[PDB]
DNA sequence: AAAAAAAA
DNA sequence: AAAAAAAA
DNA sequence: AAAAAAAA
């Protein structure tokens, strides 16, 4: 009875990975994701050109991508998913045309037009959050080359222009950065670089994050921070019986989303929402990158 | 008159021989 | 059983070069690597001239450079390199033409054109890179004269345009500044002022280096650093019986291309600009250490304070 | 027995003074040579006017320099050098037409017309090093009213244009300021303001200052420094037997030129800004020391601190 | 502390 | 310490 | 840690 919002993910990584597509490991799912938001979004090989106002080394590369040949079944996307024959059709009768508009769709009055729409909003949207995580993830041992100073580091993840466009409020970057250093409306949406985001396996079976479930010490700070944020939270993880890279989620840090302030420095503490309740952590003063890098060896 | 002392043969500059102390 | 992009540049350097070319020094193989990537960017007289856009000025420069006689057989390149009579033959065939691009290769479809362009494209890589390890090598005991400030030290080594195209995280100067102070895309490369370049010798067969190999103080320094790098690295190397300016690596230092020391704000926590100096007040920068990948394990070393080439003055 | 250099200097020296010219004075040495740069570069009376992109004042200046009557023969300069009668003819012959470059000469392809370019160039070099060798001495005890502070001590000597495209690594002034603020290229050199230079009736003789030399002390730490130089430098010199006026040389100060104390950031270490004032918190810069290189070897001094222009005035009360 | 380039 | 593209 | 709108 899962939404229809996984649903559709589902049916559509089914459809379009076949068997070949493991519903349990995080870079799988990723992977799969990725390669559905770059189909839904019209940026594969073959696809139709983006042409509305491109520039001329723009057009060249969207003209090129067009006349490249398109993937074929038994195409390796990853490392352990093969496309299937079905892609084409799910691409046909799925994935919008290029330039489509809700409105327009809503005004014509066609149910199924409708659904395809928000069927396809909602494919985004799911996408670009595993995408999310899947950079938070990648940051928390190998940081971006961009990211030099606060500055810089306050815009992350760097993810493209349709990833801004799905989630707003999670994704960073050059348009996030464009968003807040320019006129903000009523619906306007702060980017939260530790909104928690449960892992991909969790987020496509509908699972809450929460704790008692077992998981890895990279998921758990990928799901509530990122590479450059402080170590304290791995707190948040505790180790299982012989370890064996899978722990427990002890807690959830609170004030994750959103927060406004409107020796003393080190001493500051994070709150933890535990078991038996809340309690307040000191601080480590390193963040998750360095201290992943320290503790390896 | 100037009382600078240039930075020379590796020792470093000084704005006013007299203040320094 | 070398990679192509060091089998390429051995048959260079070989028809180039006759047997005149040892393969056994670092200064040779420099040299021959620096007269390859001037004859591959069309820099020799006697070559196509870049008129494409210059100006009044390079647009003369580069009119004398077309008409001056062109290198002949039997010149010094050098101390110990000669051009042999097979060099004009191998400057037609092998050179690519001025203007070249890649993309019109492929589009071609001639295998022998594509194999020509990716040859010279390997050869410009593994030259630049030897030209960025003599550069080290030089500044170790002979700053640069625009290096003053952290600011002017901070974009080492100041290398052509060209050198910057062929290895952008390992090149700096000009256009290493020019491209940090602006629009940063997705396929940005980070300057890697430390990143470990063996020496030639080694470089041209193919051999890592690693702990163990016999080399010379001023060639691990200049490998894994160079002049106004701390002077701890010096502990990487340790001379041998008799000394004899011949040694062996005892390690190498980690964290030479990924480092950064941010805490961004997050969870009602402050942001950090730099994890190091913030502590309590006790800004002691004399008690950092680096740590270095000895065959036992990682050990941490105390910092000297003093750059490496001030150290190689004082203990010469 | 010369190189080319000293040897046209000498030439030159010797058919425009004549006897009057005096071989071992440091003064009349740096007089003429002063004279024959303003030879050489077209500056003196009845020369080639400067036109080319010159400003309606400049172009007025050099018509009156024009119109103004050439130096006659025996007229007085400096203090003892008296003009011949046949230096008309070496200006005439010796001095390149204005506006003449080496390019044009080579391209003419006149053996003596390029012999007579290098000359002249050589001829330059060496009379802004007795320049600057002058500067240095006069700035021993005449402190420059354009010197205020360091950053005005910085771009000591100030020469004209001349003079720093002669010799760009021991030359300052305005040129060497707009130089280091502009593009910095690969032909780039830096104001070594301590280089050594030795004193005229040495390098004119082409022996290189070294140790024992006798020489004086004014003389010596000219050589080696300027007015506003630490006074330690003084070390390098020591009074001869019978005290007199001319000592020895016992030894000669280290990194002239080379003294670089930055440490830049690498392998998770922060970096430095100078190694010498970094220490713990401790800037006492009377503590720091020079390597003074003498014949039984190198020995460190502790600075005195006081200027040598000070400790020369206060040696002198 | 060589040579070739090259004015406020 | 890899594949693609690309001068003052 | 939802509905609506909407590129260098």
């Amino acid at each position: 009875e899962l939404p229809r919002n996984l649903e559709v993910f589902n049916e559509a990584c089914g459809h379009v990975f076949g068997s070949s597509f493991n519903r349990e490991d995080n870079s799988v799912i990723s992977d799969a994701a990725a390669f559905l938001f770059k189909m839904h979004t019209h940026s594969l090989d073959g696809q139709e050109a983006k042409v509305l106002r491109a520039s001329e080394k723009k057009r060249e590369r969207e003209n090129a991508k067009k006349s490249r040949k398109a993937p074929e079944a038994g195409m390796r996307v990853g490392r352990s998913l093969i496309l299937t024959s079905r892609w084409t059709e799910y691409c046909a009768t799925c994935v919008p045309a290029l330039g489509s508009k809700m409105k327009v769709i809503k005004a014509s009055g066609d149910a199924a037009m409708i659904q395809m729409m928000k069927d396809h909003n909602s494919l985004l949207r799911v996408c670009v959050r595993i995408e999310v995580w899947k950079a938070r993830y990648v940051s928390l041992v190998a940081l971006d080359e961009r990211i030099q100073t606060l500055e810089d580091a306050q815009w992350f993840p760097y993810l493209s222009g349709d990833s801004y466009r799905a989630c707003p409020g999670l994704v960073g970057g050059y348009f996030a950065k464009k968003a807040a250093a320019g006129e903000r409306g009523k619906n306007y949406k702060k980017l939260n670089q530790t909104a928690i985001i449960p892992p991909p396996r969790f987020l496509i079976i509908g699972h809450r994050l929460q704790i008692g479930d077992q998981v890895t010490l990279r998921e758990l700070l990928a799901s509530i921070a990122w590479g450059l944020c402080d170590g304290v939270l791995a707190e948040c993880w505790s180790p299982s019986q012989g370890d064996g890279s899978i722990g427990v989620v002890v807690g959830l840090p609170l004030q994750a989303t959103g927060s406004c302030f409107l020796t003393n420095l080190l001493e500051e503490c994070i709150a933890i929402q535990k078991q038996d309740g809340v309690i307040k952590c000191k601080r480590s003063g390193k963040s998750l990158y360095h201290c992943l890098k320290e503790t390896a060896g | 008159s100037c009382f600078l002392v240039v930075a020379s043969h590796g020792l470093s500059a000084i704005a006013d021989s007299r203040i320094e102390g």
